[PDB]
């Protein structure tokens, strides 16, 4: 956890002998740090002076030789494509159903209603002249309850802490941590 | 569309009396087989008769006075680039495009 | 007391050839899909008279309206309970001049309630009135005031609107397409006048266009269905 | 064991008999040498108009010479079957499906002798060569390739 | 006379013995090619323009297979995506590393194609190295860089045919066949020049104009 | 003279002076394009009027630099491969075919590779 660290854990300058026993009787909080960085350890092999020969990166399905195609990991060429509904389109959809839950006729006789709904079809009359098990069924939600708008992120919940879990300000400060829960 | 609304769009008044733009389709280039920049109406203004270009004298640069040189509007209906330009009021010249004319081509008439 | 390790000398994991899976980025947003595609249909029952048609991208949700119907559906999702979008982000528009009316007016709102964004597009032209949401949010009255200096769009029942951006004075609305990049006319310190006066434009070095030099072969496909299978019309099944 | 001679029979194990040239070898040679002169001979004989095999016989023969010396690496055995796939059914002639079957007769049923001559020339050279086999140190110098085993079989002549 | 045809779904009305690729233009689907040009004899060499036909194993030359009736042509599947790879793997195989130095540089169609339809990567690290070819020297018009050539035989069917001028042709077999003249000899033609402009890469390129200017300048 | 000062030659013809100020370079006198500005133009001009001309850039002419460079020799084999003598620090790799008698420069270094049968007619 972020609880102090000694004043000898900390990559900067510190005094030595008696002056380090100087700095601790008079400090206000003896584990602070100069701030001057370690010149023996910071930035030591300059970053034109190093020692790693570096390579390329390459994951083995994207970078290798066999097994390889481009076709397959093509994922710029697979953009969804732009629909866009129309009210007719939701009447055709509300009326006949989905694909998933068929509501239309088979054969010519099918093939003659979906022809209905392939010109203007506004959806005020639509709701109208319904079945209300439809709009409980397809429209509403759970047996008519309306359609809350949907959540960008399911998992974004927060929870109230306390200053001996988030180390921040005490209880008496104007503001509260919110943890993830 | 019959309204002037080149009074509220406050552009300079020199292109509707100086200038003279043009519509026009991009042609099909010989270099290269590709007819992908030949299926979008464009409109571009014609050059000055001085001034378009001049060189500078210090650096060898291409000076010009001509603010429309680096300006091409793009479409995707020929009606709607005269319907805009229209709106503008433009002194505009359309350039109607060529047309390949079909010819069926056969591998077998190298001998018949 | 111990000194300080040397992080350099640190032993190093070791990797032989990396493996990291492949799919398709536009997967992990399908419940997304169909939750919009659901509540985007909500708002088009409830305001069948305004709502002309709604759109899925991955996650976002975009309701089509006319300029008419832009108060009336801005109301509803502010105050509706199952879409509560107090807070409006962004004003903007877009040109398009081979569309009758060329500009293209899209409101982003926000739903810190129900952690959702929702867009409303509204088109426009160059003379035609759009109703202003100040009324409403408080946050569009200089998202309008923007609009207006960079493309003219006429807002109706805005309490205060004048340039925000441009100069005073500044003739033509910079992002229409019709204007060049370089505008009209440039300012320089005359001696004579003791002030600073506008000229007309006369650049050293004339822009170059090199987008004339773009991709003359189609670059991406057609592109690819990721509607929800609850989203199609069924195909009539043939007879026996 | 059971082969018998018919355009059919002989197809079901993959070869066939077009020819009729039955030939009958011995397990004291080596026949990644004797498929690497059928990848020669295809290509010296290619009459060269269609892309597949004007260009990829030569691809065949560039790879089957750094095999015959086991100077390739253990995963190029498979790249090269992905090429031989690549010439099929792409050309005017049957020359191109002539030239690739070959081929994935060595990878097919004697894999683990190609393996056998890579693990060779590691032990024989000592240092492993790379894609292409380009050794650690080999590299360009005043135009040509130096600090490396240039395989000089293309028939020299 | 005309043929009802659907490609990939688009209904297509053409002449018949057409093409497949005519047709294919007309609905609007897109058949990459090199060796294809539409005021030239066909020849069915490059073999990048390959499409599927329902009733078949083999994949068809679109710019030479005429069309059928009732036909169903397909040009998106992955089998014919994998042969376009395939074919644009070949070509680069010997191609030299001069896009820098090519006069064809934004402009040449072997940039595009692969870039539009074939891998994002090479395999090719071989240590024998490309192939080489000589120069040859035809005028003070054409400046010839024949590394780069992609054995297409557009500038032979021109010149054969359109310009009438017999001395342009492809001299030797397989991996050492050499378009040229054979013997050194200046190409003798008023509309020689041409054939700039039909060669799709840059070994064919304007002499006058030579090193002067990049396409997305002018 | 301005005769070799304004036009530009395949080689000079007076040696070169580096303390000539109207050379096109100090180690060359004449342009090495057509369409390249000589230098004794270039400096007559008011912006030069109290100036010090000894003291402005004179770089190396590059293009008499890579003719004093021996050409390459290739043994037993007619295609020279050159990648700039420095590998990822240096030019594209490209081969380079040395069918005809004569030394074939490279692309993008210049330098100019031929073969060794053919070097005495070459050196001639
Ligand atoms: S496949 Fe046949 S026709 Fe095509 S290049 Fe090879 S040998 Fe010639
Ligand atoms: S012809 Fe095209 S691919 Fe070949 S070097 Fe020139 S620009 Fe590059
Ligand atoms: S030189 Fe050009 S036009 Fe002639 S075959 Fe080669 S690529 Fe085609
Ligand atoms: S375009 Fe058909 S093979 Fe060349
Ligand atoms: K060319
Ligand atoms: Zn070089």
């Amino acid at each position: 956890s972020g609880g102090p660290v000694p004043v000898f854990k900390k990559y900067t300058t510190g005094s030595k002998g008696i002056w380090e026993k100087i700095r601790q009787l008079l400090t206000l909080v003896p584990n602070r740090s100069t701030g001057n960085p370690l010149v023996k350890n910071y930035r030591v092999p300059p970053p034109g002076s190093q020692t790693l020969k570096y390579k390329d990166p390459v994951t083995i399905p994207a970078g290798d030789i066999v097994k390889n195609q481009y076709y397959d990991r093509d994922h710029r060429r697979n953009y969804p494509r732009l629909v866009a509904f129309d009210q007719t389109k939701v009447s055709g959809l509300l009326t006949l159903g989905s694909a998933q839950n068929p509501r239309i006729s088979v054969g010519e006789k099918g093939q003659k209603e979906l022809a209905v709904f392939d010109q203007s079809v506004s959806l005020s009359s639509t709701l109208a002249t319904i079945d209300p098990k439809v709009v409980k069924s397809e429209l509403l939600a759970e047996g008519g309850s309306p359609v809350v708008a949907p959540s960008l992120n399911k998992k974004m919940k927060f929870r109230l802490t306390e200053e001996s879990e988030h180390g921040m300000y005490p209880e008496d400060y104007p503001i509260r941590i919110f943890a993830q829960n | 569309t019959d309204l002037a609304k080149e009074l509220v769009s406050g552009a300079p008044k020199e292109l509707i009396t100086e200038r003279v733009a043009r519509i026009y389709q991009e042609a099909k280039a010989a270099t290269q087989s590709g007819q992908h920049n030949t299926e979008t109406w464009k409109i571009d203004w014609d050059i000055l008769n001085k001034g378009n270009r001049w060189e500078n004298d210090l650096m060898g640069y291409q000076s010009s006075s001509d603010y429309m040189q680096g300006t091409i509007l793009k479409f995707d209906t020929r009606e709607g680039a005269i319907r805009f330009a229209k709106g503008q009021g433009w002194d505009y010249y359309i350039q109607e495009p060529k047309v390949r004319r079909f010819v069926k081509k056969d591998y077998s008439a190298n001998f018949y | 007391e111990e000194p300080l390790p040397v992080l350099r000398d640190l032993p190093r994991p070791e990797y032989g050839e990396l493996h990291a899976p492949v799919y398709n980025p536009a997967e992990k947003y399908k419940e997304q899909i169909e939750e919009l595609h659901k509540f985007g249909r909500y708002i088009m029952g409830c305001l069948p008279k305004f709502v002309q048609q709604f759109s899925v991208w991955k996650d976002e949700l975009v309701i089509y309206v006319a300029p008419s119907a832009l108060t009336q559906v801005a109301t509803f999702l502010k105050d509706h309970t199952s879409a509560q979008f107090k807070a409006c982000m962004d004003v903007t528009a877009a040109d398009y001049p081979t569309r009758t009316n060329r500009f293209d007016v899209v409101y982003n709102l926000l739903s810190v309630r129900h952690n959702s964004r929702i867009r409303i597009k509204t088109y426009a032209s160059e003379v035609s009135p759009v109703p202003s949401v100040v009324p409403l949010f408080q946050g569009a009255n200089w998202f309008e005031r923007e609009t207006y200096d960079l493309f003219g769009i006429f807002f109706e029942g805005h309490p205060d609107l004048r340039r925000i951006m441009t100069d005073y004075g500044f003739q033509g609305h910079p992002l229409r397409k019709d204007f060049p990049t370089t505008g009209y006319t440039e300012v320089r310190y005359d001696a004579e006048k003791r002030r600073v006066v506008y000229e007309p434009l006369e650049l050293t070095q004339a822009w170059r266009n090199f987008t004339v030099g773009s991709s003359v072969w189609e670059q991406v496909g057609d592109g690819k269905d990721f509607t929800p299978e609850s989203f199609k019309l069924p195909t009539p099944a043939p007879d026996p | 064991e059971d082969v018998l001679m018919d355009f059919d029979a002989l197809k079901d194990v993959g070869s066939g008999l077009g020819t009729a040239a039955v030939i009958v070898l011995n397990k004291q040679t080596d026949i990644i040498r004797a498929i690497q002169r059928f990848s020669a001979f295809y290509k010296h004989e290619s009459c060269g108009q269609c892309t597949p095999c004007r260009e990829g016989t030569t691809y065949l023969q560039r790879m089957m010479d750094r095999f015959v010396t086991g100077q390739a690496k253990e995963k190029e055995i498979d790249l090269i079957y992905e090429l031989s796939k690549e010439i099929e059914g792409h050309t005017i002639c049957a020359l191109g499906d002539a030239a690739a079957w070959p081929v994935q007769g060595l990878i097919k049923s004697f894999r683990p002798e190609m393996v056998e001559r890579i693990k060779q020339y590691e032990a024989k050279l000592g240092e492993s060569v790379s894609y292409g086999g380009w050794t650690s140190k080999g590299k360009v110098l005043d135009g040509k390739v130096v600090s490396n085993p240039i395989p000089h079989d293309a028939h020299h002549h | 006379k005309e043929v009802e045809l659907t490609v990939d779904g688009v209904k297509v009305s053409i002449e018949a013995g057409s093409s497949i690729i005519q047709a294919a233009e007309k609905a609007g689907v897109t058949i990459p090619r090199y060796c294809y040009h539409e005021k030239l004899a066909v020849a069915g060499n490059c073999r990048m323009c390959l499409v599927e036909i329902e009733r078949s194993p083999k994949l068809a030359a679109s710019c030479a297979m005429p069309v059928q009736n009732g036909m169903s042509v397909l040009t998106n599947t992955p089998k014919i995506k994998k042969a376009r790879e395939g074919v644009t793997e070949m070509l680069l195989e010997n191609h030299p590393l001069d896009c820098p130095v090519c006069d064809q540089g934004g402009e040449c169609d072997l940039q595009e194609q692969s870039l539009r339809y074939g891998s994002d990567r090479g395999r090719f690290h071989e240590i024998v190295g490309k192939r080489a070819v000589e120069n040859k020297a035809i005028g003070p018009l054409i400046k010839t860089s024949m590394n780069r050539c992609i054995h297409c035989t557009r500038c032979v069917r021109f010149l054969n045919d359109v310009a009438g001028a017999p001395e342009f042709g492809t001299a030797g077999r397989g991996n050492d066949m050499q378009i040229g003249t054979y013997v050194e000899r200046n190409v003798n033609s008023e509309l020689s020049a041409n054939v700039i402009d039909l060669c799709p890469v840059g070994a064919l390129t304007s002499k006058p104009y030579a090193f002067r200017a990049r396409p997305w300048e002018l | 003279s301005t005769k070799e000062l304004t036009t530009a030659r395949i080689k000079d013809i007076s040696k070169p002076d580096e303390n000539n100020l109207q050379q096109q370079a100090p180690n060359r006198i004449s342009p090495w394009s057509k369409s390249q500005k000589p230098r004794a133009e270039a400096q007559d001009n008011v912006r030069f009027a109290v100036k010090d001309l000894a003291k402005q850039p004179r770089p190396y002419a590059a293009i008499d630099l890579i003719y004093k460079q021996p050409i390459r020799y290739i043994e037993h084999d007619n295609v020279a491969v050159c990648d700039g003598n420095g590998g990822a620090q240096g030019h594209p790799k490209v081969y380079i075919n040395l069918d005809q008698n004569k030394a074939i420069p490279c692309g993008y270094c210049g330098l100019r590779f031929a073969q060794a049968a053919f070097k005495e007619d070459i050196e001639s």
